[PDB]
């Protein structure tokens, strides 16, 4: 409850998943294997990359429902 | 009820009676990581008393290695209050 | 079954890169993390050369590092940040030659979590305190000091949470010896996630956030935040007190920013753009990282765009106010992950991929110098002409494999022995680069000898002589004497007879030994003479720079040592032997002895034996030792003492020496009689055995690694003006001076320069030519790039109405004309969803290219395989798999292309035969019984040959999603699906059915494949992990009422192994790595690093190591934190692998806990070690 993260009864699709995606950027901002994975497959520079990830944080599914 | 607030540089003790016993899951098997307790825990007239009861303290207190091995030391302070 | 875990060759890539005094002396050193590996690095300021110190795997993935010194101290002290939920710090050990954990402070559980601090890590400027941070919510700062006896002390932690707060970037803020104050860049997403119309997410501002630390208060306080007009990526901290103005520069898309508290205006100045970029304009800058040079009088920022240019910032200050930040472009390099200035004028630059660099900076910056104080138009831009280097001069390129994307171990140059084909780099850096179990020998001088020459050494005139003043050169029937460059008869009065030895006599004095004798020979022209007794002759004999020992026909020893004033004396004993002596050597002397104690000699009766020369025991034996057959050579040495013996079979031989003899251990070494000669490499003795061999020791290790040369006969060592420190070697009539490159590396690496990220190759059959497709995203083909520039050109002219004209024709001409090389400013980026690619066919022998297909713009090569179609027998055709338009993120494409080349003029040239549609990527091209199969997305196609096209003849529609890859063996077919792992494939010919038989009971991120045997397949996946998969025996493979098994098919596949690497691998292959070795499963990493899984033979093997892994996973627990069964389980839990890097501790453990391990093993250290080197020499060096 205090974690972030958890779920309960009342969790919706869209909470699930916003939290599957930030917890998604966050292990590809750690694992530097796979954040140079990412950089190799769109041809971009790392901190170009993690600064991407960083935005997507904002709101990683679009709006609310 | 734990404290479970940020654990500090303070070390956690056990009276006679509970010594040997893991604070979370109360096992005497194999003591393995050193409990930490948060500042305020350790405090003045609290100093060197019981993670478990709040007795003269005598013993470092551990966390067991089932509870090593689930990362249940890093809860925060497991004084029960 | 059960399998073993070893490293070959490390990860070379560097995530991050600090600098201090971690010696503590004013030595400046570069502590780098390559993700899963610690390592310190000395640049010498002298050679301008980078030396590894030290390399520690930490079991953990390292997220952040920093420097920080006490106030009024001496030395750095590295605090990390790490997966581990504690911070960690570490200083370092010179003397140990270790890193030493000072403290290590827990405060959450591990893994790289949102909410657990790890990811950012901020220092007090005066070392005061520390901040650790997450990307969300939680910051934790740690009080920093010393004690009464000048130990590092730290504080409980105190906090400075903040709910729904992303934390970009957090720096300290040098506000000198006031309150520690730290910069955060913050965004609160609370809103964004209450508001349904995405209103709030557009509106949300970045913050600039100040957290004081409140050292008499001991709590954190938010005292000052504020919005910023753009986001920024990163701050680099200002520096504050007497050294600069403090406050923070905030690096944002197109801009970099001054700000500071208090009535600081804010300063901003644009980022300049390259002139006559052709980027796509859409395209924002950012800068990618920085490095600070401080000085007494001044400071400035290096701070490097995207495009690899850096610029010199600097801030200029009235009172404590900055008025104005000024840059001046500086030079470009390689995109870097990190920039450190030394102090001693070195930049040292961490590639974000590929090379690093040591650049010696020549100068501090006619260039225009850019302003914020400059008047600027709405929507324009200040602009500078990129060129070559200028202030920075190449020092020193590290050579690193990071990116590996494609390898593959073969003989493809006949030397029986395979070479690892490795694809890596990325963008116009990428390479092809053959990798060879070896140290790279640089011929010197080469020359030719007449007739049959058989022998040659190599002697100075004085002890004091900082090079070798003779060569002296023998043949079956005579003896020639060079100078150090041409035959010598200046002080050289060497006999013409065939010759045994020649050496240094003494201080001033040379000595020849010849059958009949021994002459004499001094600097001054003085010659004395010693004849053998009798009718007899010399046979063998051994030296040392004070002593002589002969052996005679019947096995006779007679001794010599030198007195005082400078003569050979004759010792008055003689001692005869059991048996004709084959071989002998003598000890060198320690530099405050005049005289060596160790003699050994080698005999016909399959014995060493060990005698004393010293005169409380002469001639008397000390020890003996039976051999596997007849010595061939023998040569004692130091790094302490060990024998090391030839034997006329290819097995050589160690044993530590003393006047007992101790631990030995023994190896194939070849067939030839295996000669041993003495070295000089990296100042120390060592010794060449002759494949060719050097014996030495590194990392406190010893290491027995062949030269990468040619066939050698005999050697000594060199040193000369054309060869400090080398070798003098003869093969047949060849007379060569060699020099050794390297020490520390496993494999030597010749690189072939690639256009594009090379995707995949294969090696054509009958050629052993390569085909390599390469494929960048955000990529000009060459063709669009002419393009492109050509319009550019048009419109610089049409942007001209005056006479102007004439200069912007002039400019334009110019323009055209100018080729910045890819390789050194970056190849251009279009924009997303932009593709280019080429297939390549290059020779491995040496990187020529034979042909070189350019793909249409936005086709991207993403498969590709070389086979026979049985309709058509003999020709070769290589089929490349394209998508067409496809966008990554969000995933789109205008479907795909399968092009048909024949392979001709004998493996050659790509005839292009036809182009094939298909409606989805061509993901996985496999040859399969005659035809071809094709993954097409989620589809599995059987292709046949046709004269058009490519003919569908099979299908199947089953898989779950994008299959990433194709293997086969027989009727079975294994398809890796991008997420759902393995699933079994029997095709059946009579039915003409792809029939879905078995899968996996897990999802994998498959990233690549190999096939073990029939049954069973290794996976890589993209989150760093290898498993092995076995279909369970009795398995079936002969196959709206079904429904299959938990909604996949009906038979499981089982996981015997799973082991998280801590590297994404991109490939695997079963293969021997060394003629007459066992076959090994080798594996190769992203970040540039190589290994292999082993099987273990049998259970006394298996059980030793995992006993061994268990004992040092507790009383040697990863230095970083991170409980080391925990790191190897990231993913999965570990099942069936030791990790023998976590093994191969023990021998970098202090010897009381070796001696503690090894007792709870009821074995010995040298037992241990011994156990250790023996496994990793079966399988592979
Ligand atoms: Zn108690
Ligand atoms: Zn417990």
């Amino acid at each position: 409850s205090k974690y972030i993260g958890t779920g309960h009864a009342d969790t919706t699709k869209w909470e699930w998943l916003v939290n599957q995606h930030r917890d998604s950027y966050c292990s590809y901002m750690g694992h530097f294997d796979l954040l140079n994975y990412f950089a190799i497959a769109e041809n971009e520079s790392k901190a170009r990359v993690r600064f991407n990830l960083m935005e997507k944080m904002l709101q990683p599914c679009g709006p609310p429902a | 009820i734990f404290c479970r607030k940020q654990a500090g540089v303070a070390i956690g003790r056990l009276c006679e009676k509970c010594d040997g016993k893991c604070v979370i899951c109360d096992s005497y098997v194999r003591p393995c990581t050193l409990v930490r307790i948060c500042d305020e825990c350790n405090y003045g007239s609290y100093q060197g008393r019981c993670v478990i009861c709040g007795g003269p303290g005598v013993s470092d207190a551990y966390y067991c290695k089932e509870c090593t091995i689930q990362e249940k030391d890093r809860d925060g302070c497991p004084k029960i209050v | 079954m059960f399998l073993y875990n070893l490293t070959l060759q490390r990860a070379t890539g560097i995530s991050f890169a600090i600098h201090g005094n971690f010696s503590g002396t004013k030595q400046q050193e570069i502590v780098v993390s390559r993700g899963k590996i610690l390592e310190l690095l000395r640049p010498d300021p002298n050679t301008g050369k980078v030396h590894t110190l030290l390399t520690v795997e930490v079991f953990g993935v390292i997220r952040s590092l920093m420097a920080f010194r006490l106030t009024g101290g001496t030395k750095d002290y590295i605090v990390v940040g790490s997966d581990s939920g504690r911070i960690v710090i570490l200083e370092y050990q010179p003397s140990k030659n270790m890193f030493e954990k000072i403290h290590q402070e827990t405060f959450g559980k591990s893994g790289c979590r949102r909410i657990v601090p790890g990811q950012f890590l901020a220092v007090d400027p005066k070392g005061r305190a520390v901040m650790i941070s997450a990307i969300e919510k939680q910051k934790l700062v740690y009080i920093l000091n010393r004690d009464a006896a000048a130990r590092l002390t730290i504080s409980s932690p105190l906090e400075a949470h903040k709910a729904n707060t992303l934390v970009y970037h957090v720096v300290g803020v040098d506000v000198g010896f006031e309150n520690p104050m730290f910069a955060c860049l913050e965004m609160d997403y609370e809103e964004a996630d209450n508001d349904p119309t995405g209103e709030a997410a557009a509106n949300t501002q970045q913050t600039l956030t100040f957290y004081e630390l409140d050292l008499g208060l001991n709590h954190v306080v938010r005292k000052y935040s504020e919005p910023l007009e753009e986001h920024g990526n990163f701050l680099i901290t200002v520096p504050g007190g007497s050294d600069g103005p403090s406050g923070v520069l905030i690096c944002s898309e197109n801009y970099i920013t001054y700000k500071n508290f208090g009535d600081q205006p804010d300063i901003r100045c644009p980022i300049p753009r390259r002139r006559n970029d052709l980027d796509d304009p859409e395209r924002g800058m950012i800068f990618v990282c920085s490095a600070t040079h401080k000085t007494k009088s001044m400071f400035f920022f290096l701070a490097q765009t995207e495009q690899g240019d850096i610029f010199k910032i600097t801030l200029e200050t009235d009172e404590d106010m900055v008025t104005e930040i000024r840059l001046k472009y500086f030079d470009t390099v390689p995109v870097a992950a990190a920039m450190c200035v030394l102090k001693t004028g070195f930049l040292f630059v961490a590639s974000e991929f590929g090379n690093h660099y040591l650049y010696q900076i020549a100068h501090l910056g006619e260039e225009p110098e850019f302003s914020s104080a400059m008047p600027l138009e709405e929507g324009d831009t200040f602009f500078f002409q990129p060129r070559p280097l200028k202030n920075l001069v190449l020092v020193d390129e590290l050579d690193s494999l990071s990116p590996i994307l494609f390898c593959q171990i073969a003989d493809l140059a006949n030397e029986d022995t395979p070479q690892l084909y490795v694809a890596c780099g990325r963008g116009p850096r990428s390479s092809l680069r053959v990798l060879r179990h070896g140290l790279e020998v640089s011929e010197m001088a080469v020359s030719e000898l007449p007739g049959n020459p058989n022998a040659v050494w190599t002697v100075r005139r004085h002890i004091e002589d900082e090079f070798d003043a003779y060569i002296i050169v023998s043949f079956v029937n005579a003896t020639l004497v060079l100078s150090i460059g041409e035959e010598v008869t200046d002080s050289g009065f060497l006999g013409t007879t065939p010759t045994l030895s020649c050496s240094l006599l003494g201080d001033d004095a040379l000595v020849q030994v010849y059958p009949d004798g021994i002459r004499h020979i001094r600097a001054d022209k003085r010659v004395n003479e010693w004849k053998t007794p009798g009718k007899k002759t010399i046979v063998k004999c051994a030296v040392n720079q004070r002593q002589v020992v002969i052996a005679l026909t019947g096995g006779e020893l007679v001794y010599f040592e030198m007195d005082p004033s400078g003569q050979l004396n004759e010792y008055t004993e003689r001692k005869e032997m059991s048996a004709d002596v084959v071989c002998m050597s003598l000890a060198n002397v320690p530099p405050g002895e005049q005289r060596s104690r160790f003699l050994a000699v080698g005999l016909v009766d399959n014995t060493v034996r060990i005698i004393s020369l010293d005169p409380s025991d002469c001639l008397q034996p000390l020890s003996m030792q039976a051999l596997p057959a007849q010595p061939e050579s023998l040569c004692i040495v130091e790094m302490f003492l060990y024998l090391n013996i030839g034997l006329q079979n290819g097995v050589l031989l160690r044993t530590v020496l003393d006047p007992v003899t101790g631990d030995l251990s023994d190896t194939r070494t070849g067939s030839r009689p295996v000669k041993l000669f003495r070295v000089r490499m990296q100042g120390q003795e060592a010794v060449l055995a002759m494949r060719s061999w050097l014996s030495y020791s590194y990392q406190s290790r010893f290491h027995l690694t062949p030269l990468s040369y040619e066939t050698l006969e005999f050697a000594s060592g060199f040193a000369s003006e054309q060869c400090p420190e080398g070798i003098v070697a003869i093969s047949t009539n060849t007379l060569r001076i060699l020099a050794l490159e390297k020490l520390g590396a496993v494999f030597n690496q010749v690189a072939f320069p690639l256009q594009y990220t090379p995707r995949k190759f294969v090696i054509h059959p009958e050629s052993n030519n390569l085909i390599i497709i390469e494929t960048d995203h955000n990529a000009y083909t060459e063709a669009t790039k002419a393009q492109r520039k050509q319009q550019m050109a048009e419109e610089m002219v049409e942007a001209a109405g005056e006479d102007e004209r004439e200069l912007a024709a002039e400019m334009a001409a110019a323009f055209l004309n100018e080729n910045l090389p890819e390789s050194i400013f970056g190849a251009p980026k279009a924009g997303n969803g932009q593709w280019a690619s080429v297939i390549r066919v290059m020779n491995p022998i040496q990187g020529n290219t034979l042909d070189l297909v350019q793909l249409e713009q936005n086709e991207a090569a993403f498969s590709v395989a070389v086979c026979r179609f049985s309709n058509t027998g003999e020709d070769w055709y290589v089929l490349v798999g394209v998508a067409k338009d496809l966008i990554l993120n969000p995933r789109s494409v205008a479907g795909g292309f399968v092009y048909t080349y024949k392979l001709v003029n004998n493996g050659e040239k790509l005839e292009f035969l036809h182009k094939t549609p298909v409606e989805e990527v061509p993901a996985a091209i496999a040859p399969f019984q005659g035809r071809v199969l094709i993954g097409v997305g989620k589809l599995l196609r059987v292709y046949d040959l046709g004269k058009k096209k490519l003919l569908r003849k099979c299908e199947n529609k089953h898989i779950a999603n994008y299959i990433s890859g194709i293997q086969t063996i027989g009727h079975r077919v294994i398809v890796s699906d991008v997420q759902e792992s393995f699933i079994w494939v029997r095709y059946k010919r009579n039915e003409n059915q792809l029939i879905i038989f078995a899968d996996d009971t897990y999802p994998r991120w498959v990233t690549t494949a190999s096939l073990l045997d029939y049954d069973t397949v290794a996976g890589a996946d993209k989150f760093g992990n290898i498993c092995v998969v076995r279909l369970p025996p009795n398995t079936n493979d002969e196959v709206l009422w079904d429904r299959g098994l938990l909604n996949g098919a009906s038979q499981k596949a089982e996981v015997i192994m799973n082991y998280h690497v801590g590297e994404t691998v991109l490939s695997l292959q079963k293969t021997t790595l060394i003629p007459g070795g066992s076959e090994s499963l080798v594996y190769t990493t992203l970040s540039g690093g190589i290994g292999i899984l082993v099987p273990f033979t049998s259970h006394e093997d298996h059980d030793f190591f995992q006993h061994v892994e268990m004992h040092l996973r507790s009383e040697h627990p990863p230095l970083c934190g991170r409980d080391h069964l925990s790191f190897r389980s990231y993913y999965f839990p570990v099942k069936n692998v030791i990790d023998g890097d976590l093994c191969e501790q023990f021998n970098s453990m202090e010897p009381n806990k070796q001696k503690n391990v090894s007792e709870e093993l009821d074995r010995t250290p040298p037992e241990v070690s011994k156990k250790l080197e023996d496994i990793r020499t079966r399988y592979a060096f």
